[PDB]
């Protein structure tokens, strides 16, 4: 009855080509966070990368200036009941 | 030694199911060191320490119950594999301070629950 | 309830294994009973490999992960027997092997879980 | 199944009033050894004492000179199947 999804995802610092995101870690043992980001406009390949579980911030670069991106985040965590499983995602939109 | 086998199954089944119920209800409460897997290990440690100093005083007990309690219950109740994943996970997550702490508490606590159960019964008697 | 059978059938096999391996082999090296150890390394192995596998196949029935983890591994492994032995050696003034037994069980079981996990992880690549 | 009883119980050095006995340890985690000594003719209080498992020799003292004594030694040992338990004894007789 304990959620593995992160909470309070927001952009704390931004540049024209990079977003800085922050999240509240779940009350689980997170092995790593998987960040996914893609241009909110249709068929721009969604790109993804991971962040260690001990961190709760991440940088995203290579973005075009003035574009709305969809930033989503989930976890690969350990629980007694499931071992290594992936959590549901938490998404936000931020426009550079 | 088929009668011997039922002792292992009955005892272990209890110890397992017991271990299973406790871990689901309580493990999530404190993840840096799940308490469910710790209580069963302290519990079996407590039990086996008592079984130690009581078996000693009862040389003619049925090899049946001794099996069902130690190998069965305590064996099935306690766990070492489930102890390893939690540490392995705290290590993959770079949570060394807790991974190391989890190792210490289990080992020492289990030997104290053993020391307790042994010396409580040695002292009652 | 269906989950209950997994823990039972799983723990029963594991406990039955831990029993047979412990009786037939423990008595060969008192300083470090090897039956109580192999079951531990073997369960530590199984759980490590189980860890990495159920990740890659994230949608398989929860019944099989339960029988293998909390059952098989939980039943196969043991902490109480590891306790008594160490406590028995500690009681016997055999501090050297009491310590060694503690290390080899932990370091080894952890190495086995990492080994189980990392093999599978390297396999899927 | 391995035996839990000592072997080669023997007086290795005697005086009129003391016996240096020794034995060979069984192949079992022996917690402590118990030595019992009394006058062979069942006419004297039997005395027992313990010695650590890390020792395989004991001293019997206060003996009477010229008297036959029955000396026996058993173990309190840990085995997988019986946890703690006492071994059957190994006896010898010796005249001081
Ligand atoms: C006694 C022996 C002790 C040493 C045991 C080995 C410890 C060091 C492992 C080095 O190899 C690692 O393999 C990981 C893959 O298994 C990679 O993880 C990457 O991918 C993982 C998911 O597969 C993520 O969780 C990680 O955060 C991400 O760094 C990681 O880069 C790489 O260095
Ligand atoms: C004494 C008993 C020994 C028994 C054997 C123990 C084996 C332990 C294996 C741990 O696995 C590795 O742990 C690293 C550390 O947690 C992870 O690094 C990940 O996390 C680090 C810190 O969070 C980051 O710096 C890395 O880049 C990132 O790959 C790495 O992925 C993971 O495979
Ligand atoms: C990491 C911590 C784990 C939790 C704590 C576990 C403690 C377990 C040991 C307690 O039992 C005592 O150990 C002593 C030492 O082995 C024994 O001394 C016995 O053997 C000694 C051997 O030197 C003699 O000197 C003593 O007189 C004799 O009583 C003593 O009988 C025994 O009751
Ligand atoms: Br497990
Ligand atoms: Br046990
Ligand atoms: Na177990």
């Amino acid at each position: 009855s304990v959620s593995s999804v992160p909470t309070k995802l927001e952009v704390v610092a931004a540049t024209p080509t990079s977003l800085l995101i922050s999240w509240d870690a779940p009350a689980v043992t997170v092995v790593h966070y998987v960040i996914t980001y893609g241009e909110t406009g249709g068929n721009s390949p969604v790109q993804e990368f991971t962040v260690p579980g001990s961190k709760s911030t991440a940088t995203i670069s290579g973005l075009k200036p003035g574009v709305d991106y969809t930033i989503t985040v989930y976890t690969m965590y350990y629980s007694y009941s499931d071992l290594y499983s992936y959590s549901s995602p938490i998404s936000i939109n931020y426009r550079t | 030694m088929i009668k011997s086998l039922f002792a292992v199954i009955i005892g272990g089944s209890v110890g397992c199911t017991l271990r299973w119920l406790l871990s689901t209800k309580f493990n999530s409460l404190f993840p840096n060191l799940p308490p469910g897997t710790l209580v069963v290990n302290l519990l079996a440690g407590l039990i086996i320490g008592t079984a130690l100093a009581y078996f000693l005083r009862q040389p003619h007990l049925d090899p049946f119950w001794k099996l069902m309690i130690t190998t069965g219950l305590c064996g099935g109740l306690s766990t070492f594999s489930t102890f390893s994943v939690e540490v392995f996970a705290l290590l993959q997550a770079g949570n060394y301070i807790w991974a190391l702490t989890s190792v210490l508490v289990h080992v020492i606590g289990s030997l104290i629950m053993t020391a307790l159960g042994f010396f409580i019964i040695t002292i009652l008697f």
